């Protein structure tokens, strides 16, 4: 797969960035209460809520306190796009300011979704290059370009032909 | 007049019935078969009211309010019990037998049949039966049929044979198996068949060229715009989706065309949508062909400007006000030359002399209908002004409306008025080089070339006035029945005469002046119109400039070493080797175009100019009136690369960075101010609408419906991130549906009409003070020109009798509604409904050649030698040759010129 | 196009007034006998198959009308009726009496509709033998069940 | 006479005393489908006619809501005085169980009003909103400063010509408010935000951060001794919302203010639309619509006494409520006339098991809450507020019912068939402090529960929807079958249904307080105004009043004892 | 454990077929008109039979709040929500899911249900009087009055 900017050691950094995350759920609205460490010790900020004007610099300033390497994961659509609320007091997506690892449609998503998107995230973190050290090497991250859940998925999403009806509990 | 409906008083006007009377008050009544524009018959029931004797009655009685004068101290009661039952029982008798097909039907959204279901409260079905189904016809490439969808409402047969004048759609049968349509499968014939999409008040007839690529009302983006096929100015609601023009609405001007298209105008944009237009600026630079962007290209284009040492530009009646004034700011008042042909430039002069200087007032469109007795000289009204023709039409059935007037039968009961005014007419007297679609209702046609057309003119003018010139050699056969058009035009109260441009003869526009202003100084209400060829005709002849003869003069000596071309094709108005030497001799051509001509491959630049979709501007009607268009939609929302301004814009710019190195992308307000300071007769264009800065109550006004959909999704393809609203800062409308289009709102410019409970074209209603009027706060457009205090004189110039000469051939100019308008002819619909390029002979010069019908002749015009088959034309006079104006290879320019070699091939 | 008239009415003198006092009129004066023998809906569902395909088309309520009650009156005669029918019957003459049509045609059409409804109503209501329904069952919907 | 006809309510006694007191040309009677007597009054006797409504026999006690209404795009206002502007103020009398509303009316070049803090102090936020949604200036109010948008906001949202829909974004302008904000307790001034005597050297000012909201602190040592909070960083313009959408269309966002109500947050709405749309549900519509609002109020006491100290109970609510709408946490399933579909066939499976479970699970609560001695002297005593304070501030709900005032609306001003069902509202003594409180929310969820057992037992076979033709949309069998309910479903859906040109008002008993819709109908398929009033915003309101010379704690505990959510605070 | 979800539960949005095989969608944009939020988009085409199907469709489900309006709009069922909540991406673009993305090889929840068979306006398969309560077309030259 294509990257956009001594094997196995690396390979060892990644497992262990993958198997050891520790998140931030920062709760701005109604996704973090379906869903229910300081931010010098978290490597994963988990956004879900609205994103308001007022308090878009709480969500810079908070992303900005967080120490490489650092992930970011966006709950509902909300945190995607602005969801329901294009109107004037609500950014329209977090992805706007701050960059978005793993995106979770939903209003709200589910928390097994959270867990999907964890895992999603810990291969995303185990197919990636990040330099070592800040003295030797080159110092660039390597995102690899995953191919897209819905072109994976395709095959038995579109082979569906039944389902229950809705009549039943 | 007085009338109480439900205890409160209002006043009304008791010539109306009380179905408009009550509709021009804001109250809701049911209704299908009646229209403001044909009258009331009766057919549905659905407009039921309870009428009470006095104050003191309460039983009363259920009348039809379209059938019920508005008489003064009149009772009625729209939402008593019984008569919503009532109301409700018909949209239940509809429904019984209507298909379950409002998803897949092209009216669903914008259907008066849903609208009054739901308006009425019917929505419960207990009718089990089975439905009447009906076959389909093929009505053409414009219209589709489908039958099922019918109520029966009579409303397309009362339009299209009673109003418009149509032969081949009627209704057949019987019961409850009536069908309206034609009697065998084929292209609806008249001028002015897409009308029936909008008199149908439900998906019967629908536009099959916007059903090929249908989208619902509510996610149209609407603009209101003005015609740009021909001269007439017909007020039009363009709608466009996903970035391309969808559809052409009707929009209602009281003063122009009130409710009505021609077919031309509605299914002639086509062109806009083409794949072969101009996205981006481009430079040739030896044979590879350099995109830029807008900068870049302004640039370039001023540096190469900057070291010519005269620079020419050639304008076009296509373009508007605005940037042919930017074209002449650019070049110089001296340098600037209208795009047209000499003769065809001194025929619109002088169609604007009389118009401005007669002293004779000519009429809208819709004052056209209130004239007695019509005169048409030389002009085929029908294929070069189809709306002036329908008005005529309306104008002749006068003479009925007045006789049943005389009888105390009521304006609206049109059944009695057609029955009391059997097939007695106004007087109609049109002239042609052949036979027109006006026949039908003409009091007499007389096809003779331009120059008799001209002499019965005068001859006409000579008989009502003495002082006017004579004509010498009429026959006795042809002087009676001059008498009989004398006799005629001296006993009408309001006279009327017209004529036009495109007959290609300066002396039938003086034998029409003249004949106009000796009816004006016997004391009759005269007056007079002249219909030009294209949308912008009138606004080129009062701007003025050199003809298109004299900047290929000056191209061919080497005086001007760089040519910019302004929406012109250059075709139409002079011969293609002339004008491809011309430009080929040019060291520098730019041309500002939006079409793909064939000039292009000359051309060093092209800059990719705007439609009138994609622009805005001021045209001048056929009237003198300047209307403002409106831009409907952003060009580069879909497409980021596209660089697609306005002709204006790219002319100022282009000004701007030859004088001070500096682009300057300018607003629309500010052109229109330096045209008005420059300019003083073009000075009127300032109050055709408001400037950007207008809002109602501080919003501006709505391009698109409150309910516009997909405003995350549409883009999503491109980019999931929604891109920024398109900011209109040259007009008062913004690209959304953050704005106004109340129909209360303080306004006359009304992008598309909608209110609560009417989705359909019936939403008219509430935007109107009277319901078939004007729009409620003034009509938009304004007139540039007032009547003179005193006329012109005597035009003395009497032409000499036409005289077969061997070896020339009289080119007769026949005009067709589909074919002869550039823009339009190149809209792909169009072609199929285009007629074959046929020659048209006399039998006796066919004879003459030994050429049957359908041979091909082959004929050489300015050294070029083109061949065509053969139509014989009975109607033509010996001598003349009849060519179809504006097709592939026939200039209009070729109007009135000879013919050389006509031969077999 | 008359109202059907029972024995007691058989004793009136055939003027125009007193005919129309009794619930019809005299029109044509030519009458017409109807034996015990003849089912009431039978005859009445003729009648009014000739005034609904006698229609011309005109106006609304006779053209769309006039056939809905010609097929009640065939689902009455087959013993298909339904509930409702009967009712509907009665304000299809009701709504097609004078003035709410554009001719007399549709007024003399459910005038022996009427009083044959009002007389002989035994074998209207006799017709009427399946339960109403026009909606079938959707198999994912459950349907909205009215009382 | 249906509960949704026009009425004027001249009959109304306060009518006739205002008629008495101060003439019958002094104001103008609109009649409504608000169930309230409107009375337009002039603008100098504003005061006159607060004050002589207070000082009545039964005298109006609440100020229950006051916000403004830009009328100058409103062309069916018939009967109504020349505005451009209108301030309403809907006050209640308790003790009468009556309301009223009163309506000044302003020209738009004149856009101030006189003060009614002075008469009630919610007034204070009520005029803030009001002044930064519509710029409607209050003369003589202490802070008239924006409470939902930032102080550097252009502009007023609510008037018809600001655009609703999201301006393009801005980095600089994200890095300028991040700036301000990292100056910001460099900077403070203590007279922005209404304090005084800004640092006698022992007055320290703290920022701090049920949602997240920050409120300035001024502290003596450990005392508070002034306190404001800054509100509207979760203002997601609901109302401008209410204007953009059609009545169907607008049912989710009536779903997202205040997240743990659903359904419960969705009936007032929908209420509110068929008493505009003329519209009387049948009982089985009721007994679902009170089944669902109990089955939220439940899930919602639940989580409020575990937050104030739990899992699995609001599981099995979740699972029902998704069993019978599909989503658990915003259904969005009441509909104009009805509900979106039937109840599932197994319903009655899962509501048995869940009440057959519950009793024990209120046992346990009454223990671990009620008998909790650290608990009952914890919660006990702190921030601890009478009758007349939560009369003056607007407190509903528990607080008010705490305050020995026995105001429900489920029984005072029945809706929604409530007045069918056997149910007790509790009331406590005198005093309204954190444990009287837990103990009515206790009460409330054990009366919840019988209310869902009589649900259970007496379920009413019949439709789920009205038999109206405005029942938006209409039943999907005969909208798959039959061509006028087709029809009436396509425009329905797409233009939107036509609401007639009125105002219509509906309060009802939420989660936390009293919840109310005012709804303005210009005749068209989308809303001309929407008024939300929501009680968090009085309990908010009430903070700084309750715990003047209390200690920090004390405020966390507070703020964990009264019932709110911050999307209810900022709609 | 796999995750329980109940048949009405409001997932993953699919267009479905009818019985006969074909798509169900009629490109009517009632659902597109019916999103409180504006996250469908979609196309009508008209095959050479007359049927009207989307030319494309596409739902940006980075916006969808998966409220159902879109399938309680739909007048053919074909737009459905289904018991399905797995669909995190890595880049937002990809949200966004074309026809081909969308469209099932079955009815899903509503399993016989055939707008066209009700529909007046003929196809192929189905000519004028072959719909549900429909009579043949009497032709306006026939003998019987
Ligand atoms: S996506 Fe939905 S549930 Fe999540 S924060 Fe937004 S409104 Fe609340
Ligand atoms: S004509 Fe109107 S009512 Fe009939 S199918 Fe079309 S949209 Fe529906
Ligand atoms: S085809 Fe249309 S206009 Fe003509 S009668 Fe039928 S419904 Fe009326
Ligand atoms: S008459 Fe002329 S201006 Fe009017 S619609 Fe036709 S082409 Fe356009
Ligand atoms: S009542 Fe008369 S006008 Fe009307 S359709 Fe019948 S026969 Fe024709
Ligand atoms: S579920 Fe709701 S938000 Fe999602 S596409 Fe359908 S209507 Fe739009
Ligand atoms: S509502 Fe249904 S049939 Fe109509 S466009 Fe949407 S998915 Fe297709
Ligand atoms: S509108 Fe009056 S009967 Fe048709
Ligand atoms: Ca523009």
């Amino acid at each position: 797969m294509d990257y956009t900017l001594m094997g196995k050691l690396n390979d060892m950094v990644n497992w262990g960035r993958k198997n050891s995350i520790w998140p931030y759920n920062f709760g701005l609205s109604c996704c973090y209460v379906e869903m229910v460490a300081s931010p010098r010790q978290a490597d994963l900020m988990v956004v879900a809520g609205t994103c308001f004007t007022k308090m878009a610099p709480v969500i810079q300033r908070l992303y900005d306190q967080m120490l490489e390497p650092k992930w970011v994961i966006s709950m509902g659509a909300c945190a995607n796009s602005g969801g329901m609320y294009d109107i004037y007091s609500v950014v329209q997506g977090v992805d706007k300011f701050i960059p978005v690892d793993v995106y979770i449609p939903g209003c709200p998503p589910r928390p097994e979704a959270y867990m999907q998107a964890l895992m999603l995230l810990q291969e995303s973190i185990g197919k990636e290059r990040r330099p070592l050290s800040w003295v030797v090497g080159d110092q660039g991250v390597y995102r690899a370009n995953m191919q897209s859940e819905r072109e994976r998925k395709r095959g038995e999403r579109i082979a569906v032909t039944n389902l229950r009806t809705p009549d039943e509990i | 007049a007085t009338i109480h409906v439900d205890g409160k008083e209002y006043e009304v006007n008791g010539a109306d019935n009380l179905l408009e009377a009550c509709l021009s008050l804001g109250l809701d009544i049911p209704y299908f078969c009646w229209h403001p524009a044909l009258g009331s018959v009766g057919a549905c029931r659905q407009c039921a009211v309870k009428q009470y004797q006095n104050a003191e009655d309460t039983r009363g009685r259920l009348v039809m309010s379209c059938m019920t004068p508005a008489s003064d101290g009149t009772f009625i009661s729209i939402d008593d019990e019984e008569a919503k039952q009532f109301r409700e029982s018909v949209v239940e008798w509809l429904m019984t037998n209507h298909p379950h097909d409002c998803p897949v039907c092209e009216e669903g959204g914008n259907c008066h049949l849903q609208d009054m279901t739901v308006m009425t409260g019917h929505s419960f079905r207990r009718y089990r039966f089975t439905k009447r189904t009906h076959r389909n016809q093929d009505l053409g490439p414009f219209i589709s049929h489908e039958m099922n969808r019918c109520i029966a409402c009579y409303r397309c047969v009362r339009y299209y044979k009673d109003y418009a004048g149509g032969t081949d759609l009627g209704v057949y049968g019987a019961h409850d198996n009536v069908y309206f349509g034609r009697p065998e499968d084929g292209t609806l014939e008249s001028e002015f068949s897409g009308n029936l999409v909008e008199i149908c008040p439900t998906g019967v007839f629908t536009d099959k060229t916007h059903s090929e690529r249908y989208n619902r009302k509510w996610d149209m983006q609407f603009a209101p715009s003005i015609c740009q096929q021909c001269s007439i100015g017909c007020n039009i609601s363009p709608g466009e989706r996903y970035g391309e023009l969808r559809r052409i609405e009707n929009r209602y001007n009281g003063t122009v065309n009130h409710y009505f298209l021609c077919d031309r105008g509605r299914f002639g944009y086509g062109y806009v949508n083409l794949k072969d237009r101009p996205r981006q600026p481009v430079q040739r630079r030896g044979d590879d062909f350099i995109t830029l962007n807008a900068e870049q290209a302004m640039q370039g284009a001023a540096d190469i400007l900057r070291q010519s040492k005269k620079v020419i530009g050639i304008g076009s009646p296509r373009a508007s006000v605005e940037s042919n004034f930017a074209l002449r700011e650019l070049v110089g008042e001296e340098n600037f030359y209208t795009g047209i042909a000499h003769g065809e430039q001194e025929r619109l002069q002088l169609a604007l002399k009389v118009l401005r200087e007669g002293g004779i007032y000519t009429p809208a469109l819709r004052e056209i209908e209130s004239y007695d007795a019509v005169l048409v000289l030389g002009e085929d009204v029908t294929q070069t002004g189809a709306r002036v023709a329908l008005a005529v039409r309306q104008a002749v059935k006068g003479k009925a409306r007045e006789m049943a007037a005389a009888q105390k039968v009521a304006d609206w009961q049109i059944a009695a008025i057609l029955n009391i005014g059997q097939r007695a007419k106004h007087p109609l007297f049109v002239t042609n080089v052949d036979d027109t679609r006006l026949d039908d209702i003409a009091a007499w046609t007389y096809r003779a070339p331009v120059e008799d057309q001209a002499r019965l003119g005068f001859a006409i003018a000579h008989a009502l006035d003495n002082s006017a010139p004579a004509v010498d050699g009429i026959e006795p056969e042809l002087q009676s029945k001059i008498d009989v058009i004398v006799q005629a035009l001296a006993g009408a109260k309001k006279p009327l005469i017209i004529s036009g441009t495109n007959a290609g003869s300066l002396e039938v526009i003086q034998a029409a002046a003249n004949v106009a202003k000796a009816l004006k100084g016997r004391g009759a209400d005269v007056g007079i119109t002249m219909i030009a060829r294209s949308v912008n005709s009138m606004g080129l002849g009062i701007m003025g400039g050199g003809s298109l003869e004299e900047a290929l003069t000056e191209l061919e000596t080497g005086r001007a070493d760089a040519v910019v071309v302004l929406e012109n094709d250059l075709h139409r108005h002079a011969s293609a080797t002339r004008v491809n030497a011309a430009l080929a001799k040019a060291p520098l051509v730019m041309v500002v175009d939006h079409q793909r001509t064939a000039i292009m491959e000359n051309a060093h630049l092209v800059l990719s100019a705007a439609s009138f979709a994609e622009s805005d501007g001021t045209v001048i009607n056929n009237e003198g009136r300047a209307q403002r268009f409106f831009q409907v939609y952003d060009p580069a929302y879909y497409d980021s690369k596209t660089v697609m301004l306005e002709s204006w814009r790219w002319l100022h710019s282009l000004h701007s960075t030859l004088l001070s190195r500096e682009v300057d992308w300018t607003q629309l307000d500010h052109v229109i101010d330096a045209v008005v300071a420059k300019i003083p007769e073009l000075a009127g264009i300032k109050d055709a609408a408001p400037d950007a800065t207008f809002r109602i109550r501080g919003q501006k006004l709505a391009r698109e419906p409150h309910r516009y959909s997909g405003r995350t999704a549409m883009r999503a393809n491109i980019s999931v991130h929604e891109p920024r609203q398109p900011q209109d800062i040259d007009t008062m409308f913004t690209f959304s549906m953050e704005g106004n289009n109340q129909p209360t709102a303080h306004r006359s410019q009304v992008p598309f009409a909608w209110a609560p409970g009417w989705n359909s074209p019936q939403a008219w209603n509430k935007f109107q003070d009277e319901v078939g009027g004007k729009l409620r706060f003034g009509d938009p457009g304004v007139r540039l020109f007032e009547t003179s205090e005193n006329g012109l004189d005597y035009f003395t110039s009497v032409p000499a009798r036409f005289q077969p000469q061997d070896g020339k051939w009289r080119i007769a100019p026949y005009y067709h509604l589909f074919g002869s308008d550039e823009l339009s002819q190149r809209a792909p619909v169009f072609q199929s409904r285009m007629p074959q390029p046929y020659i048209k002979l006399n039998p006796a010069d066919a004879a003459k050649l030994g050429v049957n019908a359908g041979t091909r002749v082959s004929f050489s015009y300015d050294g070029n030698t083109v061949t065509l088959p053969v139509e014989i034309a009975e109607g033509l006079t010996a001598g003349q040759v009849g060519l179809p104006m504006g097709m592939s290879g026939i200039a209009p320019v070729l109007a009135g010129a000879h013919l050389e070699d006509l031969k077999e091939a | 196009g008359t109202d059907f008239l029972t024995e007691a009415h058989l004793d009136l003198p055939m003027e125009f007034e007193s005919i129309g006092k009794a619930g019809s009129r005299l029109g044509t004066a030519l009458a017409m006998a109807v034996d015990h023998e003849i089912n009431m809906v039978s005859l009445v569902r003729n009648l009014e198959e000739f005034f609904a395909r006698e229609s011309c088309g005109w106006c609304t309520p006779c053209r769309d009308g006039l056939p809905w009650s010609v097929k009640i009156l065939r689902a009455l005669e087959r013993g298909e009726g339904q509930p409702g029918d009967i009712e509907t019957l009665e304000q299809l003459c009701r709504f097609l009496g004078p003035g709410k049509t554009f001719c007399a045609h549709a007024p003399g059409a459910v005038e022996p509709l009427q009083s044959a409804i009002k007389y002989f109503r035994e074998e209207f209501e006799a017709g009427i033998k399946q339960p109403f329904s026009n909606t079938h069952l959707i198999n994912g919907i459950q349907p909205n069940l009215l009382k | 006479e249906p509960a949704w006809q026009t009425r004027d309510h001249l009959d109304d006694p306060v009518i006739g005393e205002l008629r008495n007191r101060f003439g019958p040309d002094a104001f103008t009677v609109q009649a409504t489908r608000t169930g309230v007597p409107v009375v337009w009054i002039k603008r100098e006797q504003l005061l006159e006619v607060g004050d002589f409504l207070k000082k009545l026999p039964k005298p109006y006690v609440m100020l229950f809501d006051l916000h403004g209404m830009d009328e100058r795009l409103r062309t069916h206002r018939e009967g109504l005085p020349a505005a451009d502007f209108s301030v309403f103020y809907h006050l209640i009398s308790i003790d009468r169980n009556r309301d009223i509303m009163l309506k000044v009316a302003l020209a738009e070049n004149d856009l101030h009003v006189p003060t009614f803090t002075k008469l009630f102090p919610n007034a204070n936020w009520y005029e803030r909103e009001t002044w930064d949604l519509f710029g409607i200036t209050f003369d003589g109010h202490p802070n008239l400063r924006r409470i939902m948008m930032p102080q550097t906001w252009k502009g007023h949202p609510l008037r018809k010509d600001y655009p609703a829909r999201a301006t393009e974004f801005s980095p600089f302008e994200l890095t300028k408010a991040k700036q301000d904000l990292e100056m910001e307790a460099l900077t403070f001034k203590p007279e922005e935000w209404g304090m005084k005597r800004g640092t006698n050297e022992d007055f320290m000012f703290l920022n701090l951060g049920h949602g997240a909201f920050r409120i300035v602190l001024q502290l003596d040592g450990e005392e508070i001794v002034d306190c404001v909070p800054d509100i509207g960083y979760h203002h997601r313009g609901a109302e401008k919302m209410g204007e953009r959408q059609s009545w169907h269309s607008y049912i989710p966002y009536t779903d997202r203010i205040e997240y743990l109500g659903g359904c419960v947050n969705e009936m007032p709405y929908v209420l509110a639309v068929e008493k505009l749309a003329g519209i009387t549900v049948p009982d089985r519509v009721n007994v679902i619509r009170v089944m669902l609002s109990e089955l939220f109020r439940i899930n919602s006491h639940l989580l409020y006494i575990s937050t104030f100290i739990a899992f699995t109970d609001r599981q099995k609510i979740y699972d029902l409520v998704e069993a019978i709408t599909g989503f658990r946490m915003h259904p969005a399933w009441f509909r104009i006339g009805g509900v979106a579909h039937d109840l599932p066939r197994g319903w009655d499976r899962l509501l048995r098991e869940f009440l057959d479970w519950m009793p024990k699970r209120l046992a346990s609560y009454e223990k671990a809450a009620l008998q909790n001695t650290i608990l009952k002297g914890r919660s006990q005593g702190v921030a601890a507020y009478g009758a007349k304070e939560a009369l003056e501030w607007g407190t509903t709900g528990a607080g008010l019912r705490a305050t020995g005032i026995d105001f429900d609306v489920r029984k005072a001003r029945p809706y929604s068939g409530y007045e069918n069902f056997d149910f007790e509202i509790p009331v406590g003594g005198g005093v309204s402090d954190c444990y009287t409180r837990v103990m009515l929310k206790v009460e409330e969820l054990r009366q919840s529960l019988r209310i869902l057992e009589q649900c259970l037992n007496n379920m009413p076979e019949g439709p789920f929807k009205a038999d109206h033709p405005l029942t938006t949309p209409p039943p999907k069998e005969r909208t798959l079958q039959h061509i006028e309910t087709l029809i009436t479903h396509f425009l329905q859906v797409s233009w939107g249904p036509v609401m007639p040109a009125n105002e219509s008002f509906q309060m009802i008993e939420a989660t936390k307080g009293i919840n109310s819709y005012y709804l303005t109908s210009d005749g068209s398929t989308m809303s001309y105004r929407t008024r939300i009033r929501t009680p968090s915003y009085a309990h908010l309101q009430q903070i700084p009043a309750a715990i003047r010379g209390s200690l920090v704690s004390d405020l966390i505990v507070y703020l964990g004892s009264i019932d709110f959510v911050m999307s209810d605070v900022d709609r | 454990e796999p995750v329980y979800l109940p048949p009405r539960y409001r997932g993953r949005i699919v267009l479905t077929r009818d019985p006969d095989g074909e798509e169900r969608c009629v490109a009517c944009n009632l659902c597109a008109v019916a999103c409180p939020v504006g996250c469908i988009s979609l196309q009508k085409a008209e095959t050479k039979d007359g049927r009207w199907y989307p030319e494309f469709f596409r739902i940006n489900f980075s916006r969808c709040i998966f409220c159902g309006l879109c399938e309680e709009a739909c007048p053919t069922t074909a737009i459905q929500l289904t018991p399905d909540f797995e669909m995190g991406e890595y880049k937002r673009q990809d949200l966004v899911y074309e026809k081909e993305d969308l469209l099932i090889s079955g009815p899903g929840k509503y399993p016989e249900y055939n707008f066209y068979r009700m529909a007046g306006m003929a196809i192929d398969g189905k000519d004028k009087g072959e719909a549900e309560n429909e009579a043949k077309p009497i032709d306006v030259k026939s003998l019987l009055p």
